[PDB]
């Protein structure tokens, strides 16, 4: 065992407290056709969220580590990151993303159409 | 378990004031009858399951893992030279069972149990064309037969007042 | 029996394969993966019909394997077989357990407790037979059986076979 | 030296500022359990042995116990016992009938090294027979230990 | 006799009987040592109370006792309960006999090798037809 | 080492559910385990060698269902089970958002 | 959608006519409309099968007796599909071998002759696939025919399938 | 409205209730003296129409659970003489954006 004076905080023992203190619809149904919200009256936001870039690029990357076609002219780039870090540069990436609304309703909008901001 | 008798949970006050909750055994006549037609009944109706499972054919077992395997999974545990069905844990040439050879020996034996059991159910016909009276521990106090002359036992009924069982 | 029936199925396409024939490297995998396999729920599927227009929507990427599935509505016909049916077939097997009859794609095992107590096992005869007071049941014999037992794994399927019926056997 | 660290000399600590022996302690005892099921101190043998830890046995001498002044590493058995098994059994495929015993050896900490210090053999209370081996090394002061 | 239930662990490849095989603890693997092939993975290595099946053999059970908040009219009926059982009889006369040997090695302070020794003895040589109308102390003292 | 609740909570704030996925699972207990579509219980006998599902009860063997759990998972839904809850797994919605 | 267990049905059965739920007299297609289900006699699938082979032949170009039958058949499966034909094979073979109707307007003409019975797809496949002669071998063929179909009528029908019979 | 004074009989809080669509609602003149509304931390309250109401759900897809709540028993709940499954614009100052809308229906 262990006998130190040092007193390192055990983390993740907040149970000791916790028995210290222990007293005191209209438009769209099921998974019709209707839940494809359509292209012309897509609400969400054009540019792509960090969330969004961070999984494209993980999913391009794994794809291209596992061997898919590149839709790019590669520079002597070997590591499949970089590989789709310049698949989305000139929007070589063809993928789409589903954003789902709270209700259960999505928009289908592509990597291309997508804008790249950040 | 049976319900030939029942029991009834009365104390008195004998003289002495020595007084226990003794219980008395009598018997239900048309609960006793109702339990013999549904035992001998039911007793039928399983003798009747017993004989139609023996009835569909009889499958295979393996004596090593001694577990059975109906016709129906043997046919995906026969071989690959399409002779004998093979143990899917022993790899073991599955061997025949007796469900059917012992049907005529079930008849025989449902045959027995029946002519035997006819006095039961000739007496039931009789006490259902006819008319019973439900009794009780109350009813059956007017016919007693005492059983012993130092009896502690006191057959006269004590009602109460608020039991609402 | 045969039938024609909607089927759908998910399949999985490896990145490898995502290029501008994509489209043929899954009318390809529905191939050599729907033709001639078998399902218990939908019975032995043997050939898929109107391949010009096969229902193929937009399939979604796997999270963590990073391989695209696709729901793919397709028709083709199939052969489902069912309890208390009376089908035709030949023999392939013999045994003293039984008899095999290959009907469609499926064999139909026929056990020694359901054929008439006249006909018997013969092993001496070459290839091995059964043989009866007035017909004789060998390799390669047409034979009308029914079905009255049927098991269906989710890969598998398994019928029995009598032929103790009048008006059945050998045709 | 920000955060609380510190810049020691290195040529101080090769002519030994803040060096260290470490000395720990192993003790292991052999038990009866029963009659014939009885622990016992010996250089096992993997012909005869069943689950035999992967690191050496050879540092043992006779008696299952290494001398003092032999140098040991991780995972190095220090101290031998083995435990008699029941025979005729089927466990990992590896098993034979020459397997009567079964490998209940003390090695050494699999991040540790040093020398045998020092081998006690003695009894304890009830007269079993156990032994305590002192392996010592030497902690020489380097990045992130503690001043 | 009876199901063979028995793992073989083999290299598929290497098909060499018997195997060469390396426990690797610290990988928590399972390897073929001629070819390096990893057969089982995630290997397995407190929560439970000792209990060694030769001295009591196979007897599981539990007391019962006070706790935080215990009123003491349920344990009494509940310790009535197990010892009104007469299935285990014959379990509750023999650890009444491994208490008085231990009692009496305790007096004497003997050690626990004699004591585990003389308890074996006891429960080998106990429900024995040649042993049955030898008194209990001499049954005791012959253990011991 | 311990990715525990507050480790987790700030992988959470991050953002990064897939690696989220990956210390629970992959790096921890990544269990295969069959359920079948009549009950969502896991009493679903699988023989991988055979290509044989077969759930008892429900006698249904073209209705099983693969998932991946934490073993800590299956053995919580196992001690529920234990102590007389049945936690239902189902691999398809049957209510709107 | 209710989420009852629902475990309890009966065993599918050709005689009660319970072929299971997804095999219904109704099913909903992937243009999603109803439509009876399709159920084949052995040369009307033998037809559509070959149909879809020559069609699936075509495509991949622009992208009779028994003996000659199965050689030809055989070189149309072995051109057409890869992997994984033994099953389809075996169909071929037994479709070929127990095939009642040799061309398209005879099978059709027993497709409308069966449906101007207005009778259940699987009885009529069933009649069209199996070789029968009587009217009381066909009732005891097919359990499901029974209180369906009168004798005359019954034994008519299958009078003009054995004088379609060719070959 | 009634306004009382002090109290209101329990054998008439049982008949305060009368035949729809006609409602009683009482209030203190002691909780009364006091306008709440006034108060700056008090933000605007709009009763919104049906039509308001469901052209709210519909753009924020939204179902009758999952709005914000106002208890019926609310001071601006009683102010507004809000009623179940009505909703109330709050418009309020943020330090933020300015001007926020928030809405919350009547439970
Ligand atoms: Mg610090
Ligand atoms: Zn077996
Ligand atoms: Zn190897
Ligand atoms: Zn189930
Ligand atoms: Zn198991």
């Amino acid at each position: 065992n262990e006998n130190f004076e040092d007193f390192d905080v055990e983390h993740f023992s907040d149970e000791e407290t916790y028995e210290e203190k222990p007293q005191f619809e209209q438009i769209r149904r099921k998974t019709l056709k209707e839940k494809a919200i359509p292209k012309d009256q897509r609400a969400t936001t054009p540019y792509m969220t960090k969330y969004e870039r961070a999984r494209i690029l993980g999913t391009r990357a794994l794809q291209i580590s596992m061997n898919a076609p590149v839709f790019v002219d590669l520079e002597g780039e070997t590591d499949p990151l970089r590989i789709a870090m310049k698949e989305l540069a000139e929007k070589k990436i063809p993928l789409v993303i589903r954003r789902y609304l709270p209700d259960g309703s999505f928009e289908d909008w592509s990597v291309e159409e997508l804008i790249v901001d950040l | 378990s049976d319900r030939l008798i029942s029991i009834h949970k009365q104390r008195e006050y004998p003289p002495n004031s020595k007084s226990v909750e003794r219980v008395y055994y009598y018997v239900k006549y048309p609960h006793a009858i109702d339990a013999i037609k549904w035992k001998v009944h039911q007793v039928v109706q399983r003798l009747k399951d017993d004989l139609d499972k023996n009835s569909e054919p009889n499958g295979y077992m393996c004596p090593i893992c001694l577990t059975k395997y109906t016709q129906l999974e043997a046919v995906q545990l026969l071989n690959f030279d399409r002779t004998e069905f093979l143990c899917s844990l022993c790899d073991e040439p599955l061997v025949e069972d007796d469900s059917g050879k012992k049907n005529k020996e079930k008849q025989d034996k449902l045959n027995r149990l029946m002519d035997q059991i006819q006095p039961i159910i000739d007496s039931l016909k009789k006490i259902d064309d006819s008319r019973i009276e439900e009794n009780t521990f109350e009813i059956a106090l007017a016919r007693l037969i005492p059983p012993q002359n130092q009896s502690h036992a006191a057959y006269t009924y004590n009602p109460k007042k608020g039991s609402t069982m | 029996m045969f039938f024609i029936k909607d089927l759908s199925l998910n399949i999985t396409l490896h990145p490898s394969f995502f290029g501008p024939r994509m489209k043929q490297y899954l009318k390809t995998k529905l191939l050599e993966e729907v033709e001639g396999s078998c399902t218990g729920k939908f019975g032995y599927i043997l050939c898929v019909l109107d391949y010009d227009n096969i229902d193929i929507q937009r399939g979604r990427i796997l999270p963590t394997d990073g391989s695209a599935e696709f729901n793919v509505k397709y028709r083709a016909v199939v052969f489902k077989p069912f309890k208390g049916e009376v089908v035709d077939g030949t023999v392939v097997s013999c045994s003293q357990h039984g008899f095999e009859v290959q009907v469609g794609p499926m064999k139909v095992f026929v056990t020694k407790h359901l054929m008439p107590q006249d006909l018997t096992f013969n092993a001496g005869s070459n290839p091995p037979s059964y043989q009866s007071s007035e017909d004789v049941i060998t390799i390669k014999s047409r034979i009308r059986v029914k079905i009255e037992g049927c098991i269906s794994q989710v890969s598998s399927i398994h019928a029995i076979g009598s032929i103790k019926e009048d008006y059945l056997g050998a045709i | 030296n920000q955060e609380d660290s510190m810049i020691m000399n290195q040529s101080s600590i090769d002519r030994g500022l803040f060096r260290s022996l470490f000395f720990r302690s192993y003790m292991d005892q052999e038990k009866k359990y029963g009659m014939s099921i009885t622990e016992t101190f010996e250089k096992p043998q993997r012909t005869n042995t069943l689950r035999m830890k992967h690191g050496t046995y050879d540092k043992l001498d006779d008696d299952g116990l290494i001398a003092p002044g032999v140098r040991v590493s991780g995972e190095d058995v220090i101290i031998g016992k083995t435990t008699p098994i029941s025979p005729d059994e089927e466990e990992l495929g590896q098993r034979t009938a020459y397997h009567s015993k079964r490998d209940a050896s003390t090695p050494l900490r699999s991040t540790e090294n040093g020398i045998v210090d020092q081998v006690l053999v003695t009894t304890n209370q009830d007269g079993l027979k156990f032994v305590k081996v002192r392996v010592r090394t030497t902690k020489i002061p380097q990045i992130g230990d503690k001043f | 006799r009876g199901p063979n239930l028995n793992i073989v662990l083999t290299c598929p490849e290497c098909k060499v009987y018997p195997p060469k095989i390396v426990e690797r603890f610290s990988e928590g693997d399972v390897v073929c040592a001629l070819c390096g092939l990893v057969l089982s993975d995630k290997l397995v290595d407190r929560v439970g109370e000792a209990s060694n099946p030769l001295l009591d053999g196979n007897n599981l059970s539990t007391r019962i006792g006070k706790g935080e908040t215990t009123d003491m009219r349920f344990t009494k009926e509940l310790n009535k309960a197990q010892g009104k059982n007469v299935m285990d009889k014959k379990d509750n006369e023999v650890q009444a006999a491994f208490a008085k040997i231990t009692m009496l090695c305790d007096a004497a302070e003997l050690p626990k090798i004699v004591k585990d020794c003389a308890k074996e003895a006891y429960k080998l040589c106990h429900d024995e037809k040649t042993l049955k109308g030898k008194s209990m102390e001499s049954i005791m003292a012959a253990s011991i | 080492l311990r990715f525990g609740e507050m480790e987790r909570d700030c992988m959470i704030a991050h953002g990064a559910a897939s690696f989220l996925k990956e210390r629970l699972m992959e790096a921890s207990d990544a269990f295969r385990v069959h359920i079948c579509g009549i009950c969502g219980l896991m009493t679903v006998i699988a023989k991988l060698n055979h290509n044989q599902f077969e759930c008892k009860g429900c006698d249904n063997k073209i209705d099983i269902y693969q998932i991946h759990i934490p073993y800590a998972a299956k053995l919580l839904f196992q001690e529920l089970m234990a102590m007389n809850i049945t936690p239902r797994l189902y691999t398809d919605r049957s209510r709107d958002f | 959608r209710r989420r009852r267990l629902k475990k309890v049905e009966e065993e599918e059965n050709a005689a009660t006519l319970q072929l299971g739920q997804e095999f219904q007299l109704k099913q909903i297609n992937h243009q999603g409309e109803e439509e009876e289900l399709i159920a084949l006699n052995l040369s009307e699938a033998r037809l559509v099968i070959k149909e879809a082979l020559v069609e699936r032949r075509r495509a991949f170009k622009r992208s009779e007796t028994r003996e000659k039958e199965l050689e030809s058949i055989d070189v149309l499966l072995e051109q057409t599909t890869g992997g994984n034909n033994k099953d389809l094979k075996n169909t071929m073979q037994y479709l070929t071998n127990f095939s009642r109707f040799r061309d398209q307007e005879t099978v059709g003409a027993v497709i409308q002759l069966l449906k101007s019975t207005g009778l259940h797809p699987f009885e009529v496949a069933q009649l069209g696939s199996l070789a029968c002669d009587t009217a009381d071998e066909a009732k005891t063929l097919i359990p499901s025919l029974n209180n369906k179909i009168s004798d005359d009528e019954l034994e008519r029908i299958l009078k003009e399938l054995s004088n379609l019979e060719t070959l | 409205i009634f306004v009382y004074q002090n109290n209101i009989t329990p054998s008439a809080m049982k008949l305060v209730p009368s035949i729809p669509p006609a409602t009683i609602e009482t209030f203190n003149e002691a909780a009364l003296v006091v306008n709440i509304t006034h108060h700056e931390l008090v933000p605007k309250h709009i009763r919104l129409s049906s039509d308001e109401k469901r052209e709210l759900l519909k753009r924020y897809r939204l179902k009758e659970s999952q709005l914000p709540r106002i208890q019926r028993a609310d001071p601006v709940a009683l102010y507004l003489g809000l009623k179940r499954g009505e909703v109330v614009k709050i418009i309020r100052k943020s330090e933020t954006s300015g001007r926020y809308a928030s809405y919350r229906i009547c439970m």
